[PDB]
């Protein structure tokens, strides 16, 4: 559903 | 509170009035 | 939202997105009340009978946004939390008496045309605006029906008389809480729904021109049901918490 968020956030 | 809280960047800080907010002050009789 | 509307960009700009990291998905709404502080429902962080019990590794908060599942490059901010704090007094057993938490963020988000405070209320404003009739503003990513938004969603919503709100419900209702809604004679239709929760009531003031978050999305019945109505966590009943928890632990 969710667009992908960058690396760093996660 | 805040120096500048409430206040948005794309309407009061620009004297821009959403399409709705009206309908609010019109309410606060 | 049900029977809402699109915001407009820029509208709610206080609006903040709690989102758990994985899986990736939209918990509850939020507000940003400083660079560094976030407010929301307790019960979006810690409601025990569906085993819901966050810590801060879990979370993200993303800030602002208009677009429910879209990454909004060069215009939302992404925080990693700090710090949880759940007022001691949540009553998640009977009511969400106390349905409040605060989040500190690992460092302050910078503000934007997108991204800016809103303004807790004193006295006297609550005095002012929580009157029967005057209408406030809900906003959130939550259901359309009791599917989802592609964006942001608005409703303006009037306050409702208390013993109308308690006629409402069997639901025993506390002095830190409204509730808000149209009547069934009256026409017009519209209410929170899932994924709403934690997000604000916003009102305008008339004497200063700025927005003040008088209420937090805390629960209903259903979604937008004929002769029920969404209660919301009244914010400045709880203010001391509020200030003990900033004063204490903010820096
Ligand atoms: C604890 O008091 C509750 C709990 C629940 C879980 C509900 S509910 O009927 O399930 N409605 C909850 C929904 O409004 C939901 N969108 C918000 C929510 C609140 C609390 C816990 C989980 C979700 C209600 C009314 C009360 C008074
Ligand atoms: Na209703």
């Amino acid at each position: 559903d969710f667009e992908e968020i960058p690396e760093e956030y996660l | 509170g805040e120096a500048d809280c409430g206040l948005r960047p794309l309407f009061e800080k620009k004297s821009l009035e959403d399409k709705t907010e009206r309908e609010l002050l019109e309410s606060y009789i | 939202i049900v029977e809402g509307s699109d915001a407009e960009i820029g509208m709610s700009p206080w609006q903040v997105m709690l989102f758990r990291k994985s899986p990736q998905e939209l918990l509850c709404g939020a507000s940003l009340i400083s660079d560094r502080w976030v407010l929301t429902a307790a019960h979006c962080l810690l409601y025990p009978p569906w085993d819901k019990n966050f810590t801060e590794n879990d979370l993200l908060v993303r800030i602002g946004k208009h677009s429910r599942t879209r990454y909004e490059r060069n215009i939302e901010k992404i925080s990693m939390l700090e710090k949880i704090y759940i007022h001691p007094r949540y009553n998640w057993r009977e009511n969400l008496d106390r349905d409040i938490a605060l989040m500190k963020l690992k460092k302050p988000v910078a503000f934007s045309d997108y991204i800016h405070p809103v303004c807790l209320p004193d006295r006297e404003t609550a005095a002012s605006l929580l009157q029967a009739g005057y209408k406030g503003r809900v906003t959130g990513w939550g259901n359309l029906k009791e599917g989802q938004p592609s964006v942001l969603q608005v409703v303006n919503l009037p306050i409702v008389e208390r013993p109308v709100c308690k006629d409402s419900t069997r639901i025993r209702i506390t002095d830190n809480m409204f509730c808000a809604g149209y009547k069934p004679d009256e026409g017009k239709r519209g209410d929170a729904c899932e994924g709403d929760s934690g997000g604000p009531f916003v009102m305008k003031s008339p004497f200063n021109n700025r927005w003040y978050q008088m209420g937090i999305v805390s629960w209903g019945e259903g979604c937008d049901r004929d002769g029920k109505y969404g209660f919301y966590t009244h914010v400045f009943r709880l203010k001391k918490w509020i200030q003990k928890v900033i004063d204490q632990f903010g820096e």
